[PDB]
DNA sequence: GGAAGCCATCC
DNA sequence: GGATGGCTTCC
């Protein structure tokens, strides 16, 4: 009815848009003869370029530009075993992308905004006589038309893979293996595409932006994601996987999935007095924001007493392991043990805290140290963190905080248990 | 030209230079007279850009100034 | 002040620091001229930057007033 | 599934440029799968002429250093390239972005044959180890032995050797030697748990995998929500696409010999743990097992905790 | 015929050549020496390019000349009392040439099998291990180092265990760049390389270079790869690879200086020899040698050495077998 | 027959960085222990001196301007309290063989460049270019602003075939001029020995000191950097390992200046020797490309169309072939 | 003839 | 920058 008649309309406005590159010599008449041929029989070449066109959700393209194989429409089932992530999550909401000819991308969108606007979009299989009347096709042209788009929204492609595609192995229980192609997914990262978009651009967003820049609370959440990593599909022109790679611009943002300490910064390790004095603080980036997050955690309630026995007990499990591993990442990266000039307390530490005795330490005083274990070294240490936590006769007088100071006092046990197994 | 943020003045600096191929020009944020910042921008900036280079210091400033004159308290 | 014998009308950089939507209250000049009963135009005469360029001084009751308003100064 | 009841440890393994992205989502470590394919290859190759069948792999990780370079203008990172040859018409190649980056990494075998009944643990220990100086790990040679020749000798432990305290001190003198290190295990029921949490707010599956591994910055009652460990995402393995297609049914395969599928990436979270928060050995080997009913192919690390 | 699918894997994997400096006569004592660090500095330069010469136009000239030009640059330098550079790496040769990591037809695959067969029972390796000892025996993979040298040395370490094998040391000018030689020391390296190469095993080297260059002079490190394709401001406009705070050289780039053996390309001989590659392209003159319209470029003579059993000349041979332990993914 | 896309030639004629120490004088045959000079920071006040823009003329804006001068941080650098001489050291490496580029597309076209610096050299050796080189090594044009109302400067250099000395030098750099290039029996006799190693006929390396007497905590000029933004710090010099450096780019530059055929005038003096002759100090273009004199209309003309121009203007288009760079399209 | 090759034009 | 072809366009 109105749709073809809108069609014909964007018709005529797509020849005034190829009128408006128009040409002084002979132009006009080329433009006046394409605007009826256009006019006369869109549907007509039309369906030969939608008998081309096929509609995707893996593509193979991204693998390697100059590779083909068979792209799949498929949604798989969701799997037994819970908890986990695939297309199978949604199925509502999906968008599918679709590989073919330029102008056949053309065909198809000028054919999916004629989906639009009635229910033609999922209509476009059942509909003989509003979008004949609408369209100016006759009978047999909408026929024809109707095969043309069951066809293009059919697959239409044979089983066959290429030689640079991954196709790997996997062993199978007790016998022998299967051949395993993976195919990029595209719906999928079109999906969280917008929803880091929508994470990182958004009137909620610049809001939630100046309100931490403002710290005004309105009831509202603030979410942001570090460290992205950022790849580009092809060449230059990025529409060649589909044309949501055309309005994805050709690029994926990646998620961080890294070792904890990956930027590997020299060691402060040497004999400074006020650098041994730092370093029984020893403050640093991770620690730092592991000393703000337990600072603040000293003045909650005692109503999520159970949740919040256990984030403080996670919280100091957390920090004595970062403890003993930046310990032990200071030992075995040092490369000597130095007699360090006036490291105030930092030999009584590094008595077992520092190195082996090596040349340049004393042999007598190696059989020192390995005579006594830093235990004192752990009630320092234990003092140090004592006094790191803000305490206050609200945990002395409160219950809660006599069971943090056992769980406190358990952890620097086990700490010292385990230093005094290594040392000696 | 300059944009104008409350009491705040962002200027160009009138003769640009060329830094790694492209275009600069050199920018200063004005406090009446006092001047605080200065960087230095390519061209091909709007001057939505051109603000929220310099919000950051701005919205520092506000806090500042918030804090230390704030009033008394009494209990 | 409230002394009326030692006030001296503001600039305009000193009255960019409440008004417009720069300034730290982050009220518009529109705002603030329904707020005193003037005119837009009226309003904006005040804020030229230059007496010789068309500008007026402020009235102390109506400088005291809008201080009032805008929840900066009690001004009882 | 089995209980290894010897461990071997290959002690510090020093790899260039091998592949960082190995996922469509993710770009820091390698996959896990190709640690269970590295030792199913080490197995095909020379383990079967010891007798000794090879269940799980143990990772530490003791440096990384990826060649990643920031743009200057902005909070993202971009990848450092190689420059391919030149095409016959000497006019340039078709970019293709990749990444390398270099490692340090420990590697725990288990071991069910017969370990020390036909031969010393140290003699096949040493094979092991010219076995291993060949190979290639996630596209990354080994480098070989320079003047770490210190690290040089392997050993295998017994792992139901002994006492119960000997072989909780034999762990522990064991654990005492891979000090720089974190070890990286499934976490799946934090998962679980988690999405039973925010399922009161919504029934949304793949947020709860996305908003777990952020810093979500909370509005005031201007802090931040904390989970308690490093969680990392992990490719948990693949789900098919297509059933099973016979060894001649599809063209320009691999081998014409073996039937093939059609997969699509699973994806999962795991955890850096520090070695001396787990009690047994035994719960950090990563086992491939398959599930060719369904799509199911995965990797993981059962009898964890 | 040859199968859709075909792969070799890489053999003669070389490390990451690390730099360090020192003074000369202590290269004995070279186990401990600083290395070389990676700083910036600021350039500014004028115009001096080719114009668009329509727009020459003297006022806009004086006007383009105006505006400076400034950039920031890397920078690698030796220090101001050391005179030497010191570069070490190593090379891990495996052997087991002839078999592919891909095929997706048996035929080809044991009918490849046979005919490399019959190509190591013909002849050995000597050829090929005499050109690799001759482009490790001259220091080609100090690509701009070795130019305006003053006296360059190598020394080549035998690795068995974990202790030192054999070892080797020469001059590499007197060595040249242009033509292959023969030399006791330099045959037994190529007896060391043509037994590795042999399937025998995993034979370990360590190889480290000296030079006379000069006080605080600059050395040359590899370069980056970075694509610009942004609105923000200009980056940097040279950066240089490191490893751990020291410069280095990418693998691929000393890679690609020892496999400089080609001297049968058909155009020319007065150029030099040059890399082997599948209808073999150089960069630097940005032009293909061995055209495939010709019949010498590497596909057309594999398929008729192997499919077709026309067997071309011994130099052909060389060529295709070099192809074949560079490695590479063919197919269609 | 044309010319080629690409075009690269490398340099000859590589410095090393220059960096600096003081003494005193007279004791400048012991020097090799002195201490180097330090960059340190102080503060400056800053003032109004600028033209102003006729809207800022008002009497109260400009006095409003005096009463609240902003602040700035400086680095700076003298010689001590005690010394009163300077001392620069530097190392320059002279390559030869410069007909050749490093890159190339066309085989014809550096087959005519190779035999037309071959001509060249035939014709004449590289007695010219090398004496002017040697001129501009014997006055000291590199010190750049520290030659400037300086007492008496005086300049060692220093051959290196071994790790020991062959051959010295001495000379007094305010004698030789600015101006001129006369001639000297010291002085060919180094530039004989340049010209040697720009042929290719053996390497040649030197080094350089050079000892200015200034005066007691005086002033130096090291070279400088580059600030892109503050907020804080607005000056800052340039330093390796903490000792006051030039660029070496600046002491190439302090080299080349030996141009004195360029078609204006000849009151100017010599200048460096660039396509499109240009001085960032005046903003002004000599050899434009109007005249037919610049490098490019100069060079194809020479090789493409083969037209030989004047013979000092041959020595311009070869020693624009030293300086080398990146030519083509 | 048929293929391949190049160029071309589309998006 | 991949895809499809259309008149040329060889041999």
């Amino acid at each position: 009815q109105e749709l073809r008649q809108f069609i014909e309309s964007f018709i005529q406005e797509r020849l005034q848009g190829k009128l408006d590159k128009l040409h002084p010599d002979e132009d006009d008449k080329r433009q006046t003869l394409l605007a009826t041929h256009r006019r006369e029989a869109w549907l007509a070449d039309a369906a030969r370029r939608v008998g081309q066109l096929q509609l995707v959700t893996h593509t193979l393209k991204p693998i390697h530009p100059d590779a083909r194989g068979s792209n799949l429409h498929s949604l798989p089932q969701a799997p037994g075993q819970p908890g986990l992530a695939g297309s199978h999550e949604l199925g509502d909401r999906l968008v599918s992308d679709v590989v073919g000819n330029a102008a056949a991308l053309d065909v198809f969108k000028f054919l999916s905004l004629q989906y639009q606007g009635k229910n033609l979009l999922n209509w476009l299989t059942e509909d003989s006589a509003e979008a004949v009347q609408a369209l100016s096709d006759n009978a047999e042209q909408a026929r024809e038309w109707r095969q043309a788009f069951i066809g293009i929204t059919a697959v239409k492609g044979a089983p066959a893979s290429h030689s640079l595609a991954k196709q790997l192995y996997f062993p199978l229980p007790g016998s022998g293996y299967h051949l395993l192609a993976p195919l990029f997914p595209t719906s999928l990262v079109h999906h969280v595409h917008a929803l880091l978009r929508e994470a990182r651009f958004g009137d909620a967003a610049k809001a939630a932006r100046e309100a931490r820049s403002r710290q005004e609370s309105w009831p509202h959440g603030f979410s942001e994601y570090p460290n992205l990593a950022i790849q580009k599909f092809g060449g230059t022109k990025p529409q060649n996987i589909s044309q949501l790679n055309s309005e994805r611009y050709g690029e994926n943002w990646l998620l961080p999935s890294l070792p904890p300490h990956w930027q590997r910064q020299d060691q402060r390790a040497p004999i400074r007095h006020s650098s041994v004095f730092e370093h029984d603080f020893g403050r640093s980036p991770e620690v730092s924001r592991l000393t703000r997050t337990l600072q603040r955690l000293l003045a909650k309630t005692r109503h999520n007493n159970f949740t919040i026995r256990r984030y403080r007990a996670q919280l100091v499990g957390q920090i004595c392991d970062e403890a003993l591993q930046y310990a032990a990442r200071l030992r075995e990266l040092e490369p000597g043990w130095s007699a360090t000039p006036g490291c105030q307390l930092h030999d009584a530490e590094q008595l077992w805290l520092d190195p082996l005795r090596a040349q340049t330490d004393e042999t007598f005083l190696q059989r020192r140290l390995r005579g006594d274990w830093p235990a004192e070294v752990g009630n320092r240490f234990a003092n140090w963190l004592n006094r790191a936590v803000s305490s206050d006769s609200q945990i002395l007088g409160s219950p809660e905080a006599a069971q943090w100071s056992q769980e406190l006092s358990k952890e620097l046990t086990m700490f010292k248990e385990i230093l005094e197994d290594e040392r000696d | 030209n300059a944009i104008h943020i409350g009491p705040f003045s962002i200027t160009p600096a009138a003769r640009g230079l060329h830094y790694g191929g492209l275009p600069h020009h050199q920018w200063t944020l004005y406090y009446g007279p006092r001047e605080m910042a200065i960087k230095t921008l390519p061209d091909s900036y709007t001057s939505s850009e051109v603000r929220d280079e310099f919000s950051d210091i701005i919205a520092e400033f506000v806090i500042d100034a918030r804090h230390r004159y704030a009033p008394d308290v009494l209990e | 002040t409230h002394d009326a014998e030692e006030w001296r009308p503001p600039t305009s950089w000193e009255l960019r620091h409440v008004v417009g939507e720069g300034s730290f209250t982050g009220v518009s000049g529109a705002a603030a001229a329904a707020l005193l009963g003037m005119s837009a135009t009226n309003f904006r005469k005040y804020t030229a930057g230059d007496s010789a360029a068309n500008r007026q001084k402020i009235s102390f009751a109506a400088w005291h007033y809008l201080l009032d308003r805008l929840g900066v100064k009690r001004a009882s | 599934v089995t209980d290894p009841e010897a461990l071997l440890l290959l002690p510090r393994l020093s790899i260039q440029n091998a592949n960082a992205i190995s996922s469509p989502l993710t770009w820091g470590f390698p996959s896990p799968g190709a640690f269970t394919g590295f030792v199913h290859a080490l197995q095909r190759r020379v383990g079967i002429s010891l007798d000794i069948e090879l269940d799980g792999v143990g990772i530490v990780c003791h440096r990384f250093e990826a060649q990643i370079s920031q743009p200057a203008g902005k909070r993202t990172k971009v990848f450092n390239l190689t420059r391919n040859p030149l095409n016959r018409d000497g006019s340039t190649a078709a970019i293709v972005e990749e990444g390398r980056a270099h490692l340090e990494v420990s590697l725990l075998l288990g071991v069910h044959g017969d370990g020390l009944d036909d031969h010393p643990a140290q003699e096949i220990a040493r094979q092991v180890q010219e076995q291993a100086g060949a190979m290639r790990l996630a596209g990354g040679s080994i480098l070989p032995w320079c003047n770490e020749r210190f690290p040089a000798p392997n050993a295998e432990l017994l792992m139901l050797g002994g006492s119960d305290e000997q072989r909780r001190k034999n762990q522990r003198r064991l654990t005492r030697r891979l000090l720089p290190g974190f070890a990286l295990v499934s976490r799946e029921a934090l998962l679980q748990q988690h999405l039973e949490t925010l399922r009161t707010t919504l029934p949304e599956a793949t947020t709860l995998d996305a908003l777990l591994d952020l810093c979500r910055i909370n509005f005031e009652p201007w802090q931040v929500r904390d989970k308690p460990g490093w969680l990392v995402p992990i490719p948990a393995g693949y789900n098919a696409l297509s059933p099973l297609y016979l060894p001649g049914e599809v063209r320009n395969a691999r081998d014409r010999e073996t039937p093939l599928r059609f997969v699509e990436n699973l994806f999962g979270l795991g955890e850096w743990l520090s070695p001396h928060r787990v009690a047994a050995l035994s719960d950090l080997l990563w086992y491939h097992h398959a599930e060719p009913d369904k799509g199911l192919y995965r990797w993981s690390t059962p009898r964890f905790v | 015929s040859t199968a859709s699918v075909l792969a070799f894997e890489r053999k003669l994997d070389p490390s990451d050549a690390l730099m360090s400096a020192g003074a000369w006569a202590q290269r004995d004592a070279s186990q401990e020496w600083p290395a070389v660090t990676v700083r910036e500095k600021s350039v500014r330069g004028t115009i001096s390019n080719r114009l668009k010469t329509k727009d020459r136009d003297p006022a806009k000239l004086d006007a383009s000349i105006q505006s400076p030009n400034l950039q920031t640059v890397d920078v690698a330098n030796l220090p101001s009392d050391a005179d030497t550079l010191k570069v070490r790496f190593t090379l891990r040769v495996l052997g087991g040439a002839g078999t592919p990591s891909a095929c997706n037809d048996a035929a080809y695959r044991d009918k490849l099998l046979q005919t490399v067969a019959t190509y190591v029972n013909e002849q050995g390796f000597a050829e090929l291990a005499r050109r690799y000892a001759h482009n490790l025996a001259n220091a080609r993979f100090l690509w701009r180092n070795r130019v305006g040298a003053e006296a360059v040395e190598v020394r080549i370490n035998h690795i068995r265990q974990g202790e030192v094998a054999r070892t080797w040391r020469f001059d590499a000018l007197a060595i040249g760049l242009r033509d292959f030689k023969a030399d006791a020391e330099l045959d037994a390296l190529a007896e060391l390389i043509a037994s590795g190469l042999s399937g025998s095993g995993h034979v370990l080297l360590e190889v480290v270079a000296f030079a006379r260059i000069g006080d605080g002079q600059e050395v040359f490190p590899s370069q980056e790869l970075i694509l610009d394709k942004g609105d923000k401001k200009g980056q940097k406009s040279k950066t240089l690879y490191s490893v751990r705070d020291a410069a280095a050289i990418h693998s691929q780039k000393i890679g690609n200086a020892l496999r400089t053996i080609d001297t049968w390309y058909p155009d020319e001989d007065g150029l030099g020899p040059i890399a082997v590659e599948p209808y073999g392209s150089v960069t630097s003159q940005g032009k293909a040698y061995r055209q495939p319209k010709q019949k010498l470029d590497f596909y057309t003579l594999l398929d008729n050495w192997v499919l077709r059993d026309e067997a071309p000349a011994v130099e052909q041979q060389h060529y295709v077998i070099a192809n074949l332990i560079r490695g590479g993914v063919f197919g269609e």
